[PDB]
């Protein structure tokens, strides 16, 4: 009914690139419905974006989602160390939920 | 507020187990409860969603048969019950409180794994 | 006679189910008793009515009648709890006249609760179907 | 002639589906014959009625006719069952005359049921294409 | 006197749950004072009002009010929007004369609290049974 | 000239995606084409339609018009079926006289076609700011 | 003087969340300039207005008027898209005579820039309670 695909898998860090992951719908999924995680290597994962554009509470200055339409996307500036471990997403149209593939 | 699950456990395949997640630090009756599973090679998935208040459940249909689960108001906790049990599910099972205009959880419990 | 807690048994399609009911006084505005089922909400409860009458000056004849109705209910989305939906009702009258014994008072009643099973009458209700 | 359970086999878009009816006699007010699907609430099943006519001093003329509805309904919303959304009736009027012989009334409903499987026929139906 | 956090203790069914309310000024138009639970929207909280009367050329009494209303929210829809499902008021008015002295109106008000705990009264109201 | 199935190509906000129609007949009553979209139910689909006129002892005037509807459905919280909820209309008419060559009548559909494509035009539509 | 992106900071509970706007043209009939959020959906945007007037033969006064109002979205019904639930308007007037110089001016605009920030106002809007 809504398939994900997260085009990356794997990538390389460097404390000074900008990086970015995009996903992308298999059809119209609406706009301030669709979020980001962030999962740790052992733990239970937490909220990182929420309606694709403001951010929670613990969340530092500098990541930013967009996009409009049926391919959104993530862009990290200046990353560090102690940053990347999977990030998911996931949307809700219509009824069942579905998650993001996963990306590092 | 939190909420915490269980322990570890295995079962032999064909029996039925028991799965819950006691909440803390809040009005129980007045939120959706979710479960969620993680296979842990894989991507994670839905599975349930209750309304304690009431008795309410909406399921994905590719676990239509597998789950039902209901919710004691007392003791304020949550129970999940499988059937026909087999290798093919072995995983961390997860529950997460949420309420509803963006629909995102809240707050996640850690895990309780199972194995097979 | 007395209220006291009407008991029930064997009453449903397969006749294993009971029913326990409650007293709850008598409206003296117009002599009608009530009988009632142990519910918490007030409007999701089974009662039972029953109220002989009296020969004035207009009628001239006795008049017993019992209502019984059963509401329904099940609860919508998106809605904390119960609600009523349909209701089923019933009524029973008898109109005894004055010089009537009792051979013939009870002989009504008895001929009414055995036709109450008769396959006639349960092919009637339980399908719907008129009798043909 | 006779009311009985009226079977029917090859009914569906590929023609593998069966539908089973049962009689529920004939009401007397109006001639009309009367069969349904064996359901459970009166309202979610499907029904077929058929009832002849007579000649009076007014309409001078035979008239056969036959109904069909198929009430369809959608799931549980809450918990409270089943509830009816769309219809789609159906209509079959006849008008024979009076001196008529019987090969004529065979003719028509034969060649009736023949044009209900033509290519022109279930293009406009099951489309909604008009007839161009 | 004067206005200030008004405590409550043992209220409930079981007389253990407690309420604390808080004062939110005079309303000059009327004289009617009001206290309130510290709610966040301001139609999801409870409320209690309080307002002494004087005689006029035209009504010669004194007329202390009080009023209490419990509104229940129901959250199905969503914690952002709830909805006020129903109501439930209380109403206490006391008319005492001109030349009345003080044990006579402390005497109302204790025979009024403490026949608010006699069984035939929560008899009354927590079942709904008339007195009979 | 005559009907079959209109195909596009590059049409959206980024110009990927495409889409096909198919002829659906010409209505004898006014002289209006019209194409669809190949979907099930006839109510959730998209649909262009195309009528050209002639002069007759009143209007004097040839006046071709083209109509196109988009009904975007999603369903509903307590149905079960997809529903309709908004609309997006258009309109296109044209005005030529009778002695009007045919360079003419290609030249205003040629500027049509750019203008619907200039910066100033889709800053109108797709922002719905006002030219200024 | 000429339309900009307007930026905001510091505003909120807190004085923590920022606020960015966007100039979405000068309607010529009225002169009522616009400013608005940069939203997808033409009616969940919050949006600010400001319209300078002049003196005419009727009303003789300057008359500097500044509109805010902020809808919210909630109650998404089933799987289509959320709708307004409430409103929260705004308004500010100001009423200049003719001969008036522009000390006066910034002090009524500075005086009321400051008192949107005194404890009683503060106490009077974000808990509803009246200056008592």
């Amino acid at each position: 009914q809504i398939v994900l695909t997260q085009s990356p898998a794997i990538m390389s860090a460097s404390p000074g690139e900008k990086v970015t992951m995009t996903c992308r719908a298999s059809s119209s999924v609406s706009s301030s419905y669709l979020h980001w995680y962030q999962q740790k290597s052992g733990a239970s994962p937490k909220l990182w974006i929420y309606s694709t554009s403001n951010l929670a509470s613990g969340v530092p200055a500098r990541f930013s989602g967009s996009g409009s339409g049926t391919s959104y996307s993530l862009t990290i500036s200046s990353v560090e160390a102690e940053d990347a471990a999977t990030y998911y997403c996931q949307q809700y149209s219509g009824y069942p939920y579905t998650f993001g593939g996963g990306t590092k | 507020v939190q909420l915490q699950q269980s322990g570890a456990e295995l079962v032999r395949p064909g029996a039925s187990v028991k799965l819950s997640c006691k909440a803390s630090g809040y009005t129980f009756t007045d939120y959706y409860i979710n479960w969620v599973k993680q296979r842990p090679g894989q991507g994670l998935e839905w599975i349930a969603r209750i309304y304690p208040g009431s008795g309410n459940t909406y399921y994905n249909e590719k676990f239509k048969g597998k789950a039902t689960l209901t919710a004691e108001k007392s003791s304020s906790t949550t129970y999940m019950r499988l059937n026909s049990l087999t290798s093919e599910d072995s995983a961390v099972y997860f529950c997460a409180r949420d309420d509803v205009y963006p629909f995102y959880f809240d707050y996640w419990g850690q895990g309780t794994t199972l194995t097979v | 006679a007395k209220l006291e807690t009407v008991t029930l048994g064997n009453i449903g399609k397969d006749g294993k189910q009971t029913l326990v009911l409650n007293p709850r006084g008598v409206n003296p505005t117009n002599g009608v008793a009530s009988l009632s089922q142990a519910g918490a909400v007030p409007a999701l409860e089974k009662r039972v009515t029953v109220s002989v009458s009296q020969p004035s000056r207009n009628r001239k004849n006795y008049k017993v009648q019992v209502k019984i109705q059963n509401p329904t209910a099940c609860t919508a989305n998106g809605s904390c709890d119960p609600s009523v939906t349909r209701q089923a009702y019933a009524d029973v009258t008898f109109s005894f006249t004055q010089y009537s014994t009792d051979e013939e008072r009870a002989f009504v009643r008895t001929e009414l609760a055995a036709l109450l099973a008769s396959p006639l009458l349960i092919d009637a209700i339980d399908q719907l179907n008129p009798a043909y």
